[PDB]
Parts: structure tokens; sequence; C-alpha cells
């Protein structure tokens, strides 16, 4: 055990091999030495909360691995978890989510730990510094999603009100909390009604309800210099919330009416309506210019979200696709002056619709979209950008963007369309770049899943691989 | 009365005297019931000010105010928002009486006129005495909305420039609250300047404040300043906590001693911090060994440092043992002399367990190794029995056991060994019968 512990400090690539070798030894000696469980638990717990000098994520992974094996082991060695909780918001590097997910079995069974953690969260939320506040709200989301509210309904209402008090905060916290709202929305039911009411209250401030005036969005309110209102993420979250509400089946009447009004105004809109019209209107490193850049990137995001929504509801209608083409023309006109908020499933469905969308039921609905080559270029470009994000980072933005199974299925779907487009016979070289990125990314990340993928595009891996090389 | 009838009409009943408020068990239930009832009551627009007079009746009764100790729910009405502020401003100078009012107002419901509240708080603190001013300063970060933090920071800096007694709580509040980067340099300079003039009671808090916020390169130069300013002073826990939570501070300290202390002699606190850093990469130990080999840190001052600084020796044991082990094998006369004097001082540690551990370590060193190590071990033992034989008699069993296992050595070593046994036995003849 002494050697196994010392290897962790020695490692601080063969170093990764040594660290994995220490983790394996500690896991094995915990699995074997039945009487020595408490000593190992105390040692690793003390080492975890010693000092946040460097990243200790592998220690947290070891903590999860050791505690998941023996559930009752944590209960015996309790009352030290609270001491670690007392100073969790000092050097959070995203390890707090892993620690909370690891020690959640301790929290659900014991009420004293829940009370102490709620006290720490109450201390964090009222703190006046952003650095602690971000970790506090991030852990708070995990706390909310951990406990089911199906039948503590009053407790759920009170804690949700406490969360809703946090809406007046900095830009980063507002940006991050919407994903947690979507997760807890999918987890629970009455929380859906309450949080949908809260979102309607939030968006009613900015909606500007009227008719016959250009620029429906009151973007000028959130000028500053620094941004504090990510409107595009807000509209994306609201779109997904309404989609889930319709799927799982009045504020919804107000939501759909407002979205219909804003898209109808948007198609009958031009750059003259916006502050930034054309030609010389902004420049970098200038106050008015850096202001206008924020409006530009924001309204590009809003255009992306409305294209997604209109394609979603517009079930095979020529007028809806014409409107979508209008939004695309506005988006491209603004883009020429100078990430993306699309989802994996939407992008896969769009690519399958555009390429190999052979169906007599279509009344040339896809024919209108297929006319614009820029639309096809943008459609492949977003897929390339998202695949690059998956390669560089662990997971991509958007809903359901961290479940590995959904990502693997979407990649398997996209690869077929790209191969078919290239083989059918610029556009093609972009597809080749995409295919190269898929193959490298799947080699690097999904090691064990290699055979099933080779089954998807159609046993011995070599035969299918040689078939693709022959292709 | 109008207010008394309105209170009992809906929401929460106002029990006269010591009775608790008769309302539902919920914080929002009062806001839903009493506020809605008051809004229904507000059909007469001109009576609300009269109701404010009725509210003054609730302010008139001291027993009613004591029963109020709710107050926050009643004060939450948007229409009567300035009335509560005016009542608080009137009752402030009238008179831990204001502590409850500050706690109720601190982290309370927000208002668009926070600038007016800040100005009123500053005006009250201008005339308020020391403890009320300190309480108001502590409640300030909760009261402040953080949008106007810059002006509050400038006002706090100006007050810190003058108020001698308010430096500690103001600095603590500023450290707790966020601040702009431009004002950070001014805050650091102001805190560093008052270090030689700072009071003893608030010294560790101020030291934590200067050492916690700044994590830049220029603080290394400030460390050089703290090489001089901190030495002028001549709990100790806050420094340890800051160093434990800040390795960059450790690196800054190491670089500061490496660049500056080489041509400015040294100090007792420098050696103590070196020991603390070594206890907590361990490059500082190697740097100190190199400095001692060069001829820095004379042991003559080290003896006085160990004698005077009893808490550091009593703070934690194994630093002295590690230092003695490191200096025992030194190839220079200064290093071995330093180790010998270090063990001689460590034997004076009051801890009986630590004392016997040090004696056991000395016996272990004498047990094997280089002959020079055995010679110096016997030399320090004869120095010890010359100093005090009674203290060594307590652990005489280990010494006798070690002497019994003397397999071989030079005749001088055997002479010295039987000399120490004979001296210990005969000098302790009252209880030395078991050794003879």
């Amino acid at each position: 055990v002494d050697l196994g512990f010392s290897l962790m400090e020695s490692y601080e690539m063969p170093a990764q091999q040594a660290c994995k070798l220490g983790a394996s030894i500690l896991l094995e000696t915990f699995k074997v030495h039945e009487p020595i469980r408490s000593d190992i638990l105390e040692q690793v717990l003390n080492r975890v909360l010693t000092k946040a000098a460097s990243p200790v994520s592998h220690f947290i992974d070891l903590l999860s691995n050791i505690v998941v094996s023996a559930p009752l082991v944590l209960q015996n060695s309790s009352s030290r978890v609270t001491e670690t909780f007392d100073n969790l918001s000092f050097l959070p590097i995203d390890t707090v989510q892993g620690l909370l997910r690891a020690v959640q079995p301790l929290l659900k069974v014991s009420m004293s730990v829940r009370d102490s953690l709620i006290l720490v969260l109450q201390k964090a939320i009222f703190s006046r510094q952003l650095d602690a506040r971000k970790a506090a709200v991030a852990g708070f989301l995990l706390l909310l999603r951990n406990f089911k509210i199906l039948g503590n309904e009053a407790f759920c209402l009170e804690i949700l009100g406490s969360l809703r008090r946090c809406l007046s905060q900095q830009a980063d916290v507002r940006l991050m909390l919407y994903e947690g709202f979507y997760d807890v929305l999918r987890r629970n039911s009455q929380l859906a009604s309450s949080i949908m009411e809260t979102l309607l209250s939030q968006i009613k401030q900015y909606y500007l309800p009227q008719q016959d005036l250009l620029p429906p969005l009151k973007l000028e309110g959130c000028i500053m210099i620094f941004l504090q209102e990510p409107l595009a993420h807000l509209l994306c979250c609201i779109q997904h919330c309404l989609a889930w509400y319709k799927s799982t089946v009045g504020f919804e009447q107000n939501f759909e009416e407002m979205l219909e009004s804003v898209t109808r105004r948007m198609i009958k809109s031009e750059l003259e309506d916006f502050e930034l019209d054309k030609s010389a209107d902004f420049s970098p490193s200038s106050g008015v210019g850096v202001k206008n850049n924020i409006y530009a990137i924001q309204v590009m995001g809003i255009c992306e979200v409305l294209i997604e929504y209109n394609f979603k509801i517009g079930n095979f209608s020529k007028n809806k696709f014409e409107d979508v083409l209008g939004l695309f023309t506005c988006y491209n006109k603004l883009s020429e002056i100078l990430r993306s908020f699309l989802s994996m499933g939407f992008v896969s469905t769009l690519l399958t619709a555009l390429f190999r969308d052979n169906a007599q039921s279509h009344e040339e609905s896809l024919a209108v979209l297929r006319s614009s080559t820029e639309f096809m270029r943008y459609a492949v470009s977003v897929a390339l950008q998202k695949v690059q994000q998956l390669e560089e980072m662990g997971q991509t933005d958007g809903p359901d963007g961290q479940n590995p199974e959904k990502m693997f299925q979407n990649l398997c779907k996209i690869t077929r369309v790209l191969l078919w487009r290239y083989t059918s016979i610029s556009i093609s070289l972009l597809c080749l770049e995409g295919l190269l990125r898929i193959f490298n990314t799947m080699q690097q990340l999904y090691a064990a899943r290699i055979p099933q993928f080779l089954q998807a595009l159609d046993i011995n891996v070599t035969e299918k691989a040689a078939f693709q090389i022959r292709q | 009365g109008v207010f008394e009838e309105l209170l009992r009409t809906s929401g929460i009943i106002l029990k006269v005297g010591e009775g608790q408020n008769e309302i539902a068990v919920d914080q929002t239930a009062f806001q839903k019931k009493l506020r809605v009832a008051l809004e229904k009551h507000p059909s007469y627009p001109g009576v609300v000010n009269e109701f404010i007079s009725g509210l003054e009746s609730h302010i008139k009764d001291r027993s009613q105010f004591k029963n109020c100790l709710l107050i926050k729910l009643l004060l939450g009405i948007k229409i009567l928002q300035p009335a509560v502020v005016t009542l608080l401003l009137e009752k402030i100078p009238e008179f831990n009486f204001p502590r409850l009012i500050v706690n109720q107002f601190k982290w309370l419901d927000g208002l668009l006129d926070s600038q007016d509240l800040v100005k009123k708080l500053m005006q009250m603190l201008s005339v308020s005495p020391v403890p009320i001013q300190h309480d108001i300063i502590t409640s300030l970060p909760e009261i402040l909305e953080d949008s106007q933090q810059n002006e509050v920071a400038r006002e706090l800096s100006c007050l810190l420039k003058q108020g001698r007694r308010l430096t500690v709580p103001i600095l603590d509040a500023l450290s707790r609250l966020d601040l702009d980067a431009e004002l950070l340099a001014k805050v650091r300079q102001s805190a560093m300047t008052i270090v030689p003039s700072v009071k003893l009671e608030d010294l560790p808090v101020v030291i934590k404040f200067i050492l916690h916020n700044v994590k830049a390169a220029d603080a290394v130069e400030v460390i050089s300043d703290l090489r001089k300013s901190l030495d002028l002073s001549s709990l100790f826990d806050v420094i340890k906590l800051a160093v434990r939570f800040q390795k960059d501070v450790s690196e800054a300290w190491i670089k500061a001693i490496e660049n500056s202390t080489s041509v400015s002699d040294h100090k007792v606190l420098d050696l103590i911090v070196l020991l603390l850093i070594h206890s907590t990469r361990k490059q500082t130990e190697k740097v100190l060994r190199s400095k001692i080999r060069l001829g820095c840190m004379p042991e003559q001052l080290m003896q006085n440092a160990f004698q005077n600084h009893s808490m550091v020796i009593k703070d934690f044991f194994p630093s002295i043992l590690s230092l003695a082990q490191t200096f025992l094998h030194s190839a220079h006369p200064a290093v071995v002399s330093f180790g010998s004097c270090m063990y001689k001082q460590a034997f004076a540690v009051f801890d009986s367990y630590c004392q016997q551990e040090v004696v056991c370590a000395l016996v272990t060193h004498v047990c094997s190794g280089n002959e020079t190590e055995l010679d110096i071990s016997l030399d320090v033992l004869t120095d010890l029995v010359i100093l005090h034989p009674s203290l060594l008699l307590r652990y005489a069993t280990f010494v006798k056991t070690i002497l019994d296992s003397m397999q071989k050595l030079n005749p001088c070593q055997i002479r010295k060994l039987f000399y120490i046994l004979s001296t210990l036995a005969f000098s302790q003849r009252q209880e030395g019968s078991y050794i003879q």
C-alpha cells in the first residue's frame, strides 16, 4: 500500500502507465484485504482533500471506483466528508462534479450530510465572488437532479425558488445554468411547469410584444461593454424545452405565438432594421464596433436557432422551407461582413434529408433547399466543426451531448451519408476531410467499439478493413 | 386602529405582548396572504399614508417592536419601501441593538435606491463609534449589490487611510468582497505600508490579507520588502495555512531568500520559514544545506533562536529530526557542528516522548556508520552528561542496552563508553544500583 500510494506522487508516456499501475494496485488491494478497508478509505480521503496545488482528477476517479464497489463502506467512515465539504469551493477545476457524483450514495441515505451540504450550498449561492459561485451553482444542479421528486414536493419548490433567485448573476453562470435546467427538466415533471413559467417570465422582458416594427428582439438592452445575456443559448434552451413538452404530452400558447411572430417578422426584415446595416458600420478595437460585434454574433445564433425550429415544425411544406431559405440568406449576408447551436440529431436528420432523400411524397420541398449550394456547404461545415470538437475535447455542446451511446450512433449515421455522397460523384474534398476526421477521432477515443462500427457500414476486422481499402 | 385591524384581517395576526404571530407555517404564506389583503385594503389611495401612521403606531410600541423580532415580510411591500428605510434611519442614532437591524437589512430584499442606502450608511458611519462602525462595515458586503463595488472600494480605501482602529475590519471586509484589478495594486500598497505600524492584535489578519489576494510575480519583490518589514516586528497559524493553500507563495519565498538573503545576513524567521517549507519537492532543504555549506546561518544565532522560539520547537517534532539526519552526514566542519548543536538543543525539548525519541535517534546513529559519526556521537553524549546527568538517567535503559551490544570499536571509543556508563551509574548512585 505504501508503494501504491507513493507511485501517485511519483507520477505527478510512462508516467501515465505508472499512475494506472498505482490505481490498479489500490483497487486490487481494496478488493482483497477485507479487514483493511477503513485504513484505505481514510488514507485516500485525507489525500484527496490535502491541498489543491495541482489537478487531482485521477484521485477522484479512484475515489469513485473504490466507493462504487462497497456501498456501505462509506457510511462507516462518515463525518470526514463534511470536513472536506467545508472547503470545497477553493480550487474547483470541475472535480467537484466528480466528487459529488462519487459520494452521492452517501448523501441519499444520510440526512445529516444532506443538511451540511445544503448549508454549504447556501453559503456559496449568497457569496459575492463569481469563482466560488460557479462551482456552487454547478454542484447545485447535481443536487437538484440527484433526488427524484416523484410521489418532498415542498422542499423541491423551496430549493427551486432558491435556484431561481440566482438568475441575476454574471454572464458565465447564466450561460452554464441552462444545460442543468434542461437536464433537471428531463428528470422531473412538476418542475417542468414551474421552470417553464420561470423561462416565460425571463423571456417576456426581452420579447417586446407588438406588431409592425422591425427588430423584434430588444438586443440593445444587453449591450454591457461586457455581455451579460447570452440570448442565443436562451432561445436554444427554450426551443428544446418546448419540444420536450410537446413530446411528453396557457404558457405554451404564448410561447408558440411569440415564436411565430418573431420568425414572421424576421423573414420580413433586413439589415437596415438592425443597427448594423452594411459596409462601414463597425471595426475591431473600437467601442461602438466591439458593441456591434456582440449583436452580430448573437443574432447569428438566433438565426441558427430559428432555422432549427422552423425545420422541426415545418413537416414537408414548401412555404416553411422558403422561410428557412430566407433566414439562411440573412445569416449568410451577415456572415460575409465578418461555433454553432445545432444538435447532433438535427444535423444527422438534415444531412440524410438533403443527400439520398429519394421519396415521391416530397412535393419538391427539398428541391428548394437543394438549389442553394451555400446551404449544403454550411450543412457539411457544421458537422465538420462538431466532429473537430469531439476530437479535441471530451464531448460537444448541445442537448444529449455527453451520453457516449448517442454520439456513437450519430457518428455511425453521418459516416454512411458522407461515404454515399463521395462515392456517388468544392463539396467532395470537404466530405473527405470529414471522413478523415471521423476515422482519426474514433481511433483515438472509441477503442473497443471498432468492430461494431465496421459492421454498421456493411466478424474478422481485417476482412472489412481490407474491403474499405479496396473501396 | 387601522393597522391593528389590517394585521388581524388576513395574513398574520399580531399577538399583543409575548404571543407569537398567528399565521400559517410558511415564509411565503405571509407574503401571499397579508400583502394581498393590504392590496385589497388599498382601494382608498389616501389612507395608505394614514396606514403608514398606523405603522408608526407599531413603531411607537416598544413591546410591539420586541415582539416583531414578520418584520421582513411587512417591510417587503414595494409601496411602503421608503417607509422602512426612513424608520431605520430614524431609529439608528436613537439606539447589540443595531446589530439585529443590520442582520435583518443585510442580504435583504433589493431596491433600486441602493446608492441612497450606501450614502446613508457612510454618513452614519462617519459619526458612529468603533463597534457600531465595525458592525456596519461587516454588514456592508451583504448590503452592497456589487454593481457599485468600485465607489465602495474607493471610500473604504479613503477611510482606511485615516481610521487607525477601523483598519482590521475594513481590510477583512475588502478581502472578503470582490474588487477591481486596478484597485488591487493600491490595496496591496496600502496594506504593505502599514505592516511596520500595524498593531499586534490585527497583525496576522493583515498578513493573511496581503498574502492571500496577490498571486503575481511582483509579490516576490514584496517578499523582499517583507524580508525587512516583517523582521522589524520581531498565532503563526495563518502563515502556515496560506503557505499550505499556496505553493506559488512557497516558490516566491524560496526565490526571495535565494536572491536577497545571500548578501543581507539572515533572520530567525527566515530559518523558521525554511523549516516550515521543508516540512510541507523539498528543494528548500537542499538550498539551506548549500547556504550553510557556504557559511550562512551560523549556529551561534541558531542556539538563541531555538531557545527563544519554544513554540516552533513545540510546534511539530520531525522537522528537527530530519534536519539532524541531514546535517549528520555533512562533509564540512560547519555542517557537522550545526548538527551537533542542533541535537544538543533538541535534547532540551520539554516533550518527554520527543526527548526519548531524540535520544534513541542518537543511539541509532552511534550504533553504526562512519567512525567519525561515532566519535561525534560520543562527544555530544559526554557534553550531555557534563550538562545534566539526571535527565539522561531517565532513558538509561536504552543506553545500557546499546552499550551491552558493543561488538567492536577503537580503544578510545570503549574508554569513552565505559566512562559514560561509570559516570551515569556513580552520579546516579541513589537509583544506580541496577546498573552497577
